[PDB]
């Protein structure tokens, strides 16, 4: 059986009268300052046993976290048949938490968990006798048609992955392996989906600035693939990923304020991070 | 064609030597083909922090002064 | 201060310095929790 | 036989830099520049490697250190799009990869104080100065040249102007605070010890080689830590020069010149 | 490589760096050690700090003008306060400690001076009267971290019993009798501001016994003269701090009572 490798321990050490200085050094090198409590005060000898277990990439990331949150409303009346089924643009964007651990790392390369949970409700002032419900989680992948309609053809699934859940089971989950077309993701993309070319000069229209110009998963289009009922059910269904198997590059600091959609934009109204201490000196 | 490993030492296990008894075993089959399906990958502590905190071409030495 | 930063002539009274913070290598972190740096509506 | 650590020489094609006094030098994440491997790479045609044309030092326009400057902002492909050789292929050839050496030069007396910061930065994207759209900045003002543009400490987005960078100081234009910029490969120049910095920047990307026209893969970042000061007088000023090198320069897929909207 | 003026001095939880010293010094080319079983005096089970008094201590700061004649402190007594050390010498009867003295003075390249610092082991001071002889309070003999002053002005008081009972302090001839350009036969290091901004002299216990009371007995006293006058030709009246920075090492105590007060003001 193989112990994992403990971070270090400290070894005893004496008093120091030498030339040699731990304590002094420079960070003009581009490196951090290396002394441990050995080199500045005297130390015991202390064995360390433990791990950077929870520090690990993978444990930090191995998590689900909610991504969206989709609206569906199976309903009698004509005037909300468009609102039977609805299409998300899959990203991770949506939710602060996730995408703020992913900003950590410019790249990333990983395998992805999907787990989706259903609920639902009356919104109705008259609730009354529904039958229980059955929902449709298609993936249609970038190119491919989408539905104009709950009942339109494509929801066939003949060539796009498609899971059934029935209300009431088990939350429906499945994985999803890297499917970037580059050998990593790019959380950041300094430049440009397209070259603008001498002969159509404009400030404005440049709209191909950042990552989200050049990414495109598909969307999941989620259907209610009941009838209609005279009572209306209006269903909450939440979206949750967890990377998984994950490599990262180049390590960035996270953000400080708040996100203003999906780029890295910064909101006026909240562009201090920081509280006031009363002074330099308050402890 | 299972594989068995070590599992993290619990609450009760007071041996943090990790290595004590057959009784901290875990058993792992693979029950689709395609990895992406796979339980998370086994913890791999090997870290290399000289790469982002001491990045410098020249040979630093602790208790050289950095600038010589 | 220890004894005082001194100062030869024609020469700026006001100096700064810049702290950095940083683990060391007998460091570690035992459980997570979601951070209170951020949110959304 | 009296080697220090403190000079340096550094060769590229038929460029030279010396320097008396820096702290080493700095590697970024531990590596050098390399040409693709016949086990990693993405094109077809033979590669062109221009070697020892395009990989030289070309100096870009220098700034000013004022007393109120609040940082120097470039990227690193594109102010090199109109420097010898290295600016014609990557016009020429629809993809493109380099490594670099970044120099930064600033002299000062012994009298003179402050702090330059020096960060190299992986997919520098900056947030934009206009609140009615995200990720909306002209094609223009994102690749200023060897110019660069520069950073404020003010935040005033239009509702033209908002075709640009929101560049502020505090948060690297983009929500960051500065203070862990650190993270980043950088050096520092502190006037009180050195007068340069000098990183060696691997090619970075999550490919192997991209379109040099369309992505601009590291930027360059320069940020006072502290005021330049000298007794003397309020307004001291201090030029900084910024001199950069490609690496093992490759290109792949010749075409027409590209010719981007210009101005 | 390693150069000479930049060093490390570790002890207890305490550090000192120093980029400008003219190395430093190990009076008579001896450390201070324990007591060998052989040389024992008492019979009581020595106490043995390890970390507790065997730290730096910095004492009150004084200032460098251009009219200061110079400084002195004797040396268990600058401590006596200070922490550990400060209760251990007082809860025990006897004991035991050599020392690191590290002085420090800061200048710019534009400042001349020099400041010697010599170590005096009994460094036994004349009194301020000609009507008595060995004549001084414990409280002005022992004035703690603020040390004393040395002036160039002889002025005792044959009548005036307060003022009699203050060291002599004159500064040519060390308090004493003894011309001060002879001091230098006492482990000493210059702090020349052209050269140095700090000395560093290690000090092993010296007495005829190898233990004695430190409520009683100054084993050792520091001397900081300014053989060379302070100028900075920028101003009138340039100044500049001395600080001086004690740790007892090799520390050992016998003797457990309860604590010594001493008389004090
Ligand atoms: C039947 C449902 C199948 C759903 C398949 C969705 C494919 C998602 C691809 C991975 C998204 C990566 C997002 C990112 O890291 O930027």
């Amino acid at each position: 059986v193989s112990q994992p490798p403990s971070t270090q321990s400290t070894e005893a050490t004496s008093g120091v009268n030498s030339q040699e200085v731990p304590a002094l050094t420079a960070v003009e090198t581009g490196a951090s300052g290396q002394a441990i409590p050995s080199d500045v005060v005297e130390t015991r000898h202390v064995v360390n046993y433990k791990t950077r277990s929870e520090s690990c990439l993978e444990s930090f990331f191995g998590r689900a976290a909610c991504v969206t949150i989709l609206s569906l409303t199976n309903s009698s009346k004509s005037g909300e048949e468009k609102k039977h089924f609805n299409i998300w643009n899959i990203t991770y964007t949506d939710t602060v938490q996730l995408r703020r651990k992913l900003e950590f790392f410019t790249y990333s390369r990983f395998d992805l968990e999907m787990t989706f949970v259903f609920t639902e409700n009356y919104p109705s002032t008259a609730s009354g006798e529904v039958r229980n419900q059955v929902y449709q989680i298609m993936y249609i992948p970038p190119g491919a048609p989408r539905p104009s309609s709950w009942d339109d053809y494509t929801w066939q699934s003949s060539s796009n992955p498609s899971i059934f859940y029935m209300y009431g089971n088990a939350p429906p989950r499945m994985s999803i392996p890297y499917v970037g077309i580059a050998n990593a993701y790019s959380h950041f993309y300094d430049g440009f989906a397209r070259v603008p070319l001498e002969g159509e000069n404009t400030d404005a229209g440049d709209t191909f600035y950042g990552l989200v110009s050049i990414n495109d998963f598909g969307v999941l289009a989620v259907r209610a693939v009941n009838r209609s009922n005279p009572h209306t059910i209006h269903t909450s269904v939440r979206v949750y990923m967890k990377p998984k198997h994950i490599r990262c590059w180049c390590p960035r600091p996270p953000r400080a304020v708040l996100y203003r959609g999906e780029g890295v934009d910064m909101i006026s109204s909240a562009i201090l991070p920081l509280a006031k201490v009363d002074s330099i000196t308050t402890f | 064609g299972a594989q068995v490993s070590t599992q993290k030492t619990g609450a009760h296990e007071n041996q943090n030597v990790a290595a004590n008894g057959s009784t901290i075993n875990y058993t792992t089959i693979n029950y689709y083909k395609d990895s992406a399906s796979n339980s998370a990958t086994r913890q791999d502590l090997s870290q290399d922090p000289s790469k982002f905190t001491e990045p410098v071409k020249d040979l630093m030495l602790k208790t050289a002064p950095a600038l010589n | 201060y220890q004894t005082r930063i001194v100062v030869p002539a024609s020469t700026p009274t006001s100096m700064f310095m810049l702290g950095f913070v940083s683990a060391c290598p007998d460091f570690s972190v035992r459980l997570l929790r979601d951070t209170p740096h951020i949110s959304q509506s | 036989c009296g080697y220090s650590d403190r000079v340096r020489q550094i060769t590229l094609g038929n460029s030279t830099i010396t320097t008396q006094e820096a702290a080493n030098a700095i590697v970024a994440y531990g590596e050098w520049p390399t040409y693709i491997n016949d086990s990693e790479a993405n094109p077809v045609d033979a590669p062109t490697e221009p070697d020892v044309s395009s990989n030289r030092f070309y100096t870009l326009e220098s700034v000013s250190w004022k007393t109120t400057s609040r940082g120097w902002w470039w990227k690193l492909p594109d102010c090199l799009k109109d420097m010898g050789m290295f600016g014609q292929n990557m016009y020429y050839h629809y993809l493109g990869r380099s490594g670099y050496t970044i120099h930064v030069q600033c002299n000062a007396s012994k009298f003179h104080q402050g702090a330059l910061g020096v960060f190299l930065i992986p997919e520098f994207v900056m947030a934009c100065n206009t609140e009615s759209k995200t990720s909306y900045v002209s094609y223009i003002n994102a690749n200023p040249g060897e110019r660069g543009g520069e950073f404020t400490n003010t935040y005033n987005p239009s509702n033209s102007e908002g075709r640009k960078f929101a560049a502020l100081d505090y948060l690297l234009g983009s929500g960051v605070l500065a203070g862990n910029a650190f993270v980043y490969p950088h050096q520092i120049i502190n006037l009180r010890t050195n007068n340069s910095a000098t990183i060696v920047v691997p090619y970075v990307n999550s490919l192997v080689i991209d379109c040099m026209a369309k992505h601009n893969n590291w930027g360059i970042v320069i940020l006072p830590l502290a005021p330049l000061a000298f007794a003397a007088t309020s307004s001291p000023q201090v030029p900084i020069t910024v001199t950069i090198a490609p690496m093992c320069t490759e290109f792949n897929g010749l075409r027409n010149i590209t010719v981007p909207v210009h101005q």
